[PDB]
C-alpha cells in the first residue's frame, strides 16, 4: 500500500518519490501528486491458491476472448505453486 | 570524359567571378532600401557588413558549378528580399540576435560539456 | 382547435415542473422547459428524462 | 451528312471541311517525312500509320462513318493530332533519334534494390 | 448450431431510393403575370 | 478493420431515403438565381486542351467536355459492378462545373442505393494472417496466430 | 413532427413539396442503440486439409520487373486499343 | 454513360419568351428562393441543448486512452512494448523491471496526448486488453503540463471508467 | 482462381512490352532500357539528354498520344554517383494506358525543364528543385515553393536530419519571432525492425 516519507509526500507503486533536498518537489506547491491507492502487487496477493487434480493446467485470465493469451501451467513441484505469468493466479495439484 | 561535364551557366571561373560580382553589387545597392523597408534596427553599415561575411565564406570554391549554384541561391535569395516576400524575422536570421555567444577555446568547451 | 391545443401543452409545463418556482428554475439553469419521463437519479442528485 | 452544331470540346471548334483538311496534312506529313532517312523506325512507322488513316478518308464520303473508322474520336480531334504529328515530324528532323545511344549509363544506374 | 449473423440487406431489398432532380413547376405564365400588373396599376390610377 | 456493426446499413437506406430532396432545396437556391448565375456563368473558362496540357483531372476536365472519369475507364474494387452516369459540361465555366458536382452527388445516391442491395457476406479483410492481423479470438488460442500478431504490429 | 396542421400547410407550401414524408430529423425509424451479439464469418482459408500456405502465398509469386530492352515489316503498334465512345444514358440523357 | 449538365436550346416562341420577360421584370425565381428559407423559419430547428443533451457516440468511440485491471485487481498490462512500437506518433514511452513478486510490470508508461493522433492502434495491439481508448471526450485543461500523462494518471482513469469501459468491450468485442 | 491472390492480366503484359520495344526502336539516341513490371506498369529509362525530345514524341505521336502529366517527381539514392531519379508519369486518354519515364542527374549537373511540353511541370519543378537541390534549367520562375523563405537545405535528401538544424519560438526582448538550434524535449526514437532473414528470394541478388 501508500506510505509516505519522512518529508510527508507519498511513495507510489513504483517506489518513486523525491528525496527531501530535491527541487522538483515545487511542481506540487498549491498543488497534490497523483498516486493510485491500489496497487496491485497487494491485490493479486490476496487471491486464494486454487487447487487442481491434474499435473497441467490452463489459465485463460477469466472471460475467454476478453482475458489474456493461453497458457499452460505445470504443477509438479510440491516447494512451491503454479503461478500464471499473465494474470498473476496461482494454483497447486491436490496431494500429488 | 570523366571530367568533362555539362556546365550551368559559367564555362570557367573566370566568367562565374563575373555573375559573382553582379551580384554583390545588387545586394550592396539594395542595403539602404531594406534597412528601410522593413524598419530594422540595425544600421546601413551593419547591413553591409553582412553581405560582405556572406560572401567571405565562400571565397576558397574553385569549382565553376559550384559557384554558379551560389550566385542561383543569392539572386532566389535576392528576390525574396526586394519583393518583401521575407519578413522582418526573415531579414534578422543572418544576425543570430538571441543566441548567446559560444567559446571557441579549448578550456570553455572543457568547462560546460562534452563536444569538441 | 389545434391552436388551443398548443396553448394547454404550454400551461401544462408550469405544472408538470412544480408550479411556477420550479418552472422559471429549469429555464434559467437549463434554458428548457419541456417535461419528460424520469428515468432515475444517481448519488450526486442528477436526474435523468 | 449534316453539319454539327459543336463539337462538344471547349476551344475545338467545328470544321466545315474535315475530308479537304485531312488531305493536305497527311499529304504534308508524308512529304516532310521523305527528309528522314530511309531505314529510321520513326519514318517507317509514321508513314504506315499515315497512309492507312489516309485510305479511310479517300474511301468513306460520311462524316460519321468516318469517325468510327478512324476511331479518333471526333472528326474536329483527328484533325488536330494530324496537327500534333505534322509539328513532331518537323522536330525530329533537328534532334535525329535515330542515331546511336549517345551515352550508357553507369554501372548500377537502374539497379533496384541497391 | 448457431447461424452465421452479420450486417445484410433485408430480404428482398430495400424499397427504392429517388436520386433525380425534383424542380417542380409553379406560377402562372408570362402573359398571366402580365395581365394582373397591369390590371392592378389601371385600378390604382383610377 | 471491422465488420459494419449490426443496423447501420439501415441507417444509411433512411439517410439515402431523404438526401435527393436536401439537393433539391439547394438547387432552389442557386442553380436558378440570376445573382449566382452572374458570379459563376463565363467565369474561369478552361480549354479542354489547355486542362489536359496544365494536369487537371475530375470536373476540371469533365467541365470542358473531356469525357473522362477513372471510375468507368480505369475502375477498381468493384466500380464495374454499379451503374451510374459522368456528368459533363459545355462551356468549362464554374457555372458547369457547380452542375457536375451537383449531378454527382446524385449519381453517388444511385451507387449507394446499390451498395445496400448487392452487399454480400463473407470476411472484410484478406485471409492471409501475413498481411492482415488475425481475428483477437484465435491470437488468444492459436501459436501461429499469436506469432504473427506480433510480428504485423511490431 | 409535432407541428401543427396549418403550419405544416404553410411550410409545404412555401417550399412547394411534402416537407412532412422526408423530414430531415430522425425520430423513430432508427436502429436501436442496441443489438443482439454477431457471428462473423470466416474465410476460405480457414481449412484443416489441403491447405498449405505455399499455393496461396500472393506476395511469393511476385517477379523482378522483365527487360524488354537494355543497352548493356513490323506493324505499328499502341499502348492498348483506342478507347471505345461513350454511349448517351437512356436514363436521363439531358439534364 | 455520360449525360449533358447544362446543353438545352431555350425555345423562341413568343409566350416562352414573355415567360422569360415576366421572370426578368417580376423577379419570380428571385422571390421563390424567399420562400425555400421561410419554410425552414417554420421547421424544427436541429439545435441540441449541450451540456444537457449530448450527441449520439457508439461502442467503438476512441476518446481518452486508459489502463485496465484483472477482476482481481492485478494489472493486465504486461509490458510487452507492442503499443509503443505501433503508435505512429511515437506518443508512448514504457519502462520495466521484475516486480517484488517477479511479475513483468512497467515502471514507466507515460502517454503524450499532444503527439497522440486518437487512432485506436495501441489497443488493436495489445493481447492483453490492457491500453483502451474509453469514451471519454471532455477533458481540455487550462495548462499544456496537464496533458503529459504519466502511469498513475492512466490508472486512476481505467479505475474511473471501468464501468462503461467493460460495458463498451462487451458489446464490440465480436467484431474484433 | 485463388481468393486471396491478386489475379494476372496477360493480355496488357504482351500491349505494354510491344509499345516499349516500339519506343525503342524510334529514339535508340535515348532510351537505355525498357521494362514492364508484374503488375502490368511501362518504364522507360533515357538518357538525360532526351527529356525534351522523348516527351515530345510520346505526346504527339499518333501511337502514343500521352497528352496528361500525371506526376513528375525525384527519389534520392545516395549509392548511385548520379543520386537523383527524376521520374515522369504520363496518361493517355486515347489508348487508356499510362507510361514511366525516368532519366538521372547529381547536386550539379541540370536537366532541361520540361514547360515547353507540359505546362503542368512549371510547380512539380520547383518543388523538386526546393526538396532535391535539381537546378532545372530554363524554367521561366525557379524558387521555393513549400520550405519557409531563408531556409537552407533540401529536406527530402536521404542524408537531411528528420528534424531539420533550427527551430522557431518566440522571443519577448527582440519582440520577433527568432530560429535557434533545435533542441528536442524527447529524442526521435530509431527502431531497427528490418528482420535478418529473407523474405523475398525472387529479388535476390548475385553475392
Ligand atoms: C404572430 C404569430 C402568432 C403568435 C402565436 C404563436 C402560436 O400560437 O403558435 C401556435 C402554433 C404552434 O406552432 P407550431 O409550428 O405547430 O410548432 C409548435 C408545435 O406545434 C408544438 O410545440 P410545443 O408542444 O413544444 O408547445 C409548447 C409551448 C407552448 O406553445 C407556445 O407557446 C406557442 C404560443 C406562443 C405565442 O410551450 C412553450 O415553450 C412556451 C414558451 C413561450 C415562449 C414564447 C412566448 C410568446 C409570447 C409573445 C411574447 C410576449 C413577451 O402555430 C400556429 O398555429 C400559428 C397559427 C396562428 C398564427
Ligand atoms: C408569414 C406570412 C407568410 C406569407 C408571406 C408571403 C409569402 C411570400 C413568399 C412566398 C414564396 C412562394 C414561392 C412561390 O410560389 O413563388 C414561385 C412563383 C413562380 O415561380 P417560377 O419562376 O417557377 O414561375 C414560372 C412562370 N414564369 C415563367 C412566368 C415565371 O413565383 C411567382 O409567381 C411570384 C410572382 C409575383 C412576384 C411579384 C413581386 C413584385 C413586387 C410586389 C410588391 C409586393
Ligand atoms: C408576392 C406573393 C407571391 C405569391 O404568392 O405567388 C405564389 C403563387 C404560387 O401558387 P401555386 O400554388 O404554386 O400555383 C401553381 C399553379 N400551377 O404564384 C401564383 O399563383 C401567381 C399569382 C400572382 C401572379 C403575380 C401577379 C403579377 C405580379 C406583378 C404585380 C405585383 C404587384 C401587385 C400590387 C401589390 C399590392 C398588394
Ligand atoms: C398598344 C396599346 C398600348 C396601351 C394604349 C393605352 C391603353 C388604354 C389607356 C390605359 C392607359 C392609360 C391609363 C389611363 C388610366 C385610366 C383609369 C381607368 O381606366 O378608369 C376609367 C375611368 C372610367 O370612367 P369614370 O370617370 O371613372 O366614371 C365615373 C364618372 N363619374 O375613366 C378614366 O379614368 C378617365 C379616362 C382616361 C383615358 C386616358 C386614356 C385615353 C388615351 C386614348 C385612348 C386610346 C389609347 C391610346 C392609343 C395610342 C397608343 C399608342
Ligand atoms: C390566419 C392565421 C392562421 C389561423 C389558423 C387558420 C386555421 C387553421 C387550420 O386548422 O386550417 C388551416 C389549413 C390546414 O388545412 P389543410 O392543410 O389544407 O388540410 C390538411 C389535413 N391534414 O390551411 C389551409 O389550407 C387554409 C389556407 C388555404
Ligand atoms: C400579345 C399576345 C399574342 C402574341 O404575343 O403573339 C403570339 C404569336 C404566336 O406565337 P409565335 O408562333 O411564337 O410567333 C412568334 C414568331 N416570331 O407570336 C407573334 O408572332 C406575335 C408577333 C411577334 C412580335 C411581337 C413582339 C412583342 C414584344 C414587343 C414589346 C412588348 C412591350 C409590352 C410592354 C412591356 C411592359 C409590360
Ligand atoms: C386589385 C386588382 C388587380 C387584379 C386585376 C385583374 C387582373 C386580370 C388578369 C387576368 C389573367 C389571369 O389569368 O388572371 C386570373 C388568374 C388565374 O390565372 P388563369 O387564367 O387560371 O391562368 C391560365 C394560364 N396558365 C395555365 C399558364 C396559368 O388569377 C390568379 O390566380 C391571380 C390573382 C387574380
Ligand atoms: S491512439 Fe494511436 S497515437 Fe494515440 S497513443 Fe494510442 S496508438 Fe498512439
Ligand atoms: S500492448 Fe498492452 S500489454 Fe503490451 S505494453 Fe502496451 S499496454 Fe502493456
Ligand atoms: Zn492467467
Amino acid at each position: 500500500g501508500v506510505r509516505t516519507s519522512p518529508t510527508g509526500e507519498k511513495v507510489t507503486h513504483t517506489g518513486q518519490v523525491y528525496d527531501d533536498g530535491d527541487y522538483r518537489k515545487v511542481r506540487f506547491v498549491g498543488r497534490q501528486k497523483e498516486v493510485n491507492e491500489n496497487f496491485a502487487i497487494d491485490l493479486i496477493a490476496e487471491q486464494p491458491v486454487s487447487q487442481v487434480g491434474s499435473r497441467v493446467i490452463s489459465c485463460d485470465g477469466g472471460g475467454g476472448a476478453l482475458g489474456h493469451p493461453r497458457v499452460y501451467i505445470n504443477l509438479d513441484k510440491e516447494t512451491k505453486t503454479g503461478t500464471c505469468g499473465y494474470c498473476g493466479l496461482q494454483f497447486r495439484q491436490q496431494h500429488h | 570524359a570523366s571530367t568533362s561535364v555539362k556546365p550551368i551557366f559559367s564555362r570557367d571561373m573566370n566568367e562565374a567571378k563575373r555573375r559573382v560580382r553582379e551580384l554583390y553589387r545588387a545586394w550592396y545597392r539594395e542595403v539602404p532600401n531594406t534597412v528601410h523597408l522593413f524598419q530594422l534596427d540595425i544600421s546601413v553599415k551593419q547591413g553591409r557588413d553582412k553581405v560582405r561575411e556572406m560572401f567571405k565564406k565562400n571565397a576558397h570554391i574553385t569549382d565553376p558549378r559550384v559557384v554558379d549554384l551560389l550566385v542561383i541561391k543569392g539572386k532566389m535569395e535576392l528576390e525574396e528580399t526586394i519583393k518583401v516576400w521575407k519578413q522582418r524575422t526573415h531579414v534578422m536570421r543572418f544576425f543570430h540576435e538571441t543566441e548567446a555567444p559560444r567559446p571557441k577555446d579549448f578550456l570553455s568547451k572543457f568547462y560546460v560539456g562534452h563536444d569538441p | 382547435m389545434e391552436l388551443l391545443q398548443v396553448l394547454k401543452r404550454g400551461l401544462q409545463q408550469v405544472s408538470g415542473h412544480g408550479g411556477l418556482r420550479g418552472y422559471l428554475r429549469v429555464l434559467f439553469r437549463a434554458n428548457d422547459v419541456r417535461v419528460g419521463t424520469l428515468v432515475g437519479e444517481d448519488k450526486y442528485g442528477n436526474k435523468y428524462y | 451528312g449534316l453539319l454539327k452544331k459543336t463539337t462538344g470540346l471547349v476551344g475545338l471548334a467545328v470544321c466545315e471541311t474535315p475530308h479537304e483538311r485531312l488531305k493536305i496534312l497527311y499529304t504534308k506529313i508524308l512529304d516532310v517525312l521523305g527528309h528522314i532517312p530511309k531505314n529510321a523506325a520513326y519514318r517507317k512507322y509514321t508513314e504506315q500509320i499515315t497512309n492507312e488513316k489516309l485510305s479511310m478518308v479517300k474511301a468513306e464520303p460520311d462524316v460519321k462513318k468516318l469517325e468510327e473508322r478512324l476511331q479518333g474520336g471526333q472528326i474536329e480531334e483527328v484533325i488536330l493530332q494530324a496537327e500534333n504529328e505534322l509539328s513532331l515530324a518537323r522536330k525530329m528532323i533537328q534532334w535525329k533519334p535515330w542515331e546511336p545511344l549517345v551515352e550508357e549509363p553507369p554501372a548500377s544506374q537502374w539497379k533496384w534494390p541497391i | 448450431a448457431s447461424k452465421v449473423k452479420q450486417d445484410m440487406p433485408p430480404v428482398g431489398g430495400y424499397g427504392p431510393i429517388d436520386y433525380k432532380r425534383n424542380l417542380p413547376r409553379r406560377g402562372l405564365s408570362g402573359y398571366s403575370m402580365f395581365a394582373v400588373g397591369i390590371g392592378a396599376l389601371l385600378f390604382g390610377y383610377w | 478493420h471491422q465488420d459494419l456493426p449490426l443496423g447501420l446499413m439501415d441507417d444509411i437506406y433512411e439517410f439515402s431515403k431523404n438526401f435527393s430532396l436536401r439537393i433539391d432545396e439547394l438547387e432552389e437556391m442557386l442553380t436558378n438565381n440570376r445573382i449566382w448565375r452572374n458570379r459563376t456563368v463565363d467565369i474561369g473558362i478552361v480549354t479542354a486542351e489547355d486542362a489536359l496540357n496544365y494536369g487537371f483531372s475530375g470536373v476540371m476536365l469533365r467541365g470542358s467536355g473531356i469525357q473522362w472519369d477513372l471510375r468507368k475507364t480505369q475502375p477498381y474494387d468493384v466500380y464495374d459492378q454499379v451503374e451510374f452516369d459522368v456528368p459533363i459540361g459545355s462551356r468549362g465555366d464554374c457555372y458547369d462545373r457547380y452542375l457536375c458536382r451537383v449531378e454527382e452527388m446524385r449519381q453517388s445516391i444511385r451507387i449507394i442505393s446499390q451498395c445496400l442491395n448487392k452487399m454480400p457476406p463473407g470476411e472484410i479483410k484478406v485471409d492471409d494472417a501475413k498481411v492482415s492481423p488475425p481475428k483477437r479470438a484465435e491470437m488468444k488460442t492459436s501459436m501461429e496466430s499469436l506469432i504473427h500478431h506480433f510480428k504485423l504490429y511490431t | 413532427a409535432s407541428a401543427t396542421r396549418f403550419i405544416q400547410w404553410l411550410r409545404n407550401w412555401a417550399s412547394g413539396r411534402d416537407l412532412q414524408a422526408k423530414l430531415q430529423l430522425r425520430y423513430q425509424e432508427i436502429s436501436k442503440r442496441t443489438q443482439p451479439p454477431p457471428k462473423l464469418p470466416v474465410g476460405p482459408s480457414h481449412k484443416l486439409s489441403n491447405n498449405y500456405y505455399c499455393t496461396r502465398d500472393g506476395r511469393r509469386e511476385a517477379m523482378p520487373p522483365s527487360i524488354v530492352m537494355s543497352s548493356q515489316e513490323k506493324k505499328a503498334v499502341s499502348p492498348a486499343p483506342p478507347i471505345k465512345r461513350w454511349e448517351l444514358s437512356q436514363d436521363e440523357p439531358y439534364l | 454513360t455520360y449525360k449533358y449538365v447544362n446543353l438545352r436550346e431555350p425555345s423562341m416562341d413568343m409566350k416562352s419568351v414573355t415567360d422569360r420577360a415576366a421572370q426578368t421584370l417580376l423577379w419570380t425565381e428571385l422571390i421563390r428562393g424567399l420562400g425555400m428559407t421561410l419554410s425552414y423559419l417554420f421547421r424544427e430547428p436541429a439545435t441540441i441543448n449541450y451540456p444537457f443533451e449530448k450527441g449520439p457516440l457508439s461502442p467503438r468511440f476512441r476518446g481518452e486512452h486508459a489502463l485496465r485491471r484483472y477482476p482481481s485487481g492485478e494489472e493486465r498490462c504486461i509490458a510487452c512494448k507492442l503499443c509503443e512500437a505501433v503508435c505512429p506518433a511515437q506518443a508512448i514511452t514504457i519502462e520495466a523491471e521484475p516486480r517484488a513478486d517477479g511479475s513483468r510490470r512497467t515502471t514507466r508508461y507515460d502517454i503524450d496526448m499532444t503527439k497522440c493522433i486518437y487512432c485506436g492502434f495501441c489497443q488493436e495491439a495489445c493481447p492483453v486488453d490492457a491500453i483502451v481508448e474509453g469514451p471519454n471526450f471532455e477533458f481540455s485543461t487550462e495548462t499544456h503540463e496537464e496533458l503529459l500523462y504519466n502511469k498513475e494518471k492512466l490508472l486512476n482513469n481505467g479505475d474511473k471508467w471501468e464501468a462503461e469501459i467493460a460495458a463498451n468491450i462487451q458489446a464490440d468485442y465480436l467484431y474484433r | 482462381t485463388r481468393p486471396t491472390v491478386r489475379p494476372r492480366n496477360d493480355v496488357a503484359h504482351k500491349q505494354l512490352s510491344a509499345f516499349g520495344e516500339y519506343v525503342a526502336e524510334i529514339l535508340p539516341k535515348y532510351v537505355q532500357q525498357v521494362q514492364v513490371s508484374c503488375f502490368n506498369e511501362l518504364e522507360i529509362c533515357i538518357h538525360p539528354d532526351g527529356v525534351i525530345p522523348v516527351l515530345t514524341f510520346l505526346r504527339d505521336h499518333s501511337n502514343a498520344q500521352f497528352k496528361s502529366l500525371a506526376d513528375l517527381t525525384a527519389v534520392d539514392i545516395p549509392t548511385r554517383q548520379n543520386r537523383f531519379e527524376i521520374v515522369y508519369n504520363l496518361l493517355s486518354l486515347r489508348f487508356n494506358s499510362r507510361i514511366r519515364v525516368k532519366t538521372y542527374t547529381d547536386e550539379l549537373t541540370p536537366i532541361e525543364s520540361s514547360v515547353p511540353v507540359y505546362k503542368a511541370a512549371n510547380w512539380y519543378e520547383r518543388e523538386i528543385w526546393d526538396m532535391f537541390g535539381v537546378f532545372f534549367a530554363n524554367h521561366p520562375d525557379l524558387r521555393r515553393i513549400l520550405t519557409d523563405y531563408g531556409f537552407e537545405g533540401h529536406p527530402f535528401r536521404k542524408d537531411f536530419p528528420l528534424s531539420g538544424y533550427v527551430e522557431l519560438r518566440y522571443d519577448d526582448e527582440v519582440k520577433r519571432v527568432v530560429a535557434e538550434p533545435v533542441e528536442l524535449a524527447q529524442e526521435f526514437r530509431k527502431f531497427d525492425l528490418n528482420s535478418p532473414w529473407e523474405a523475398f528470394p525472387a529479388y535476390r541478388q548475385p553475392p
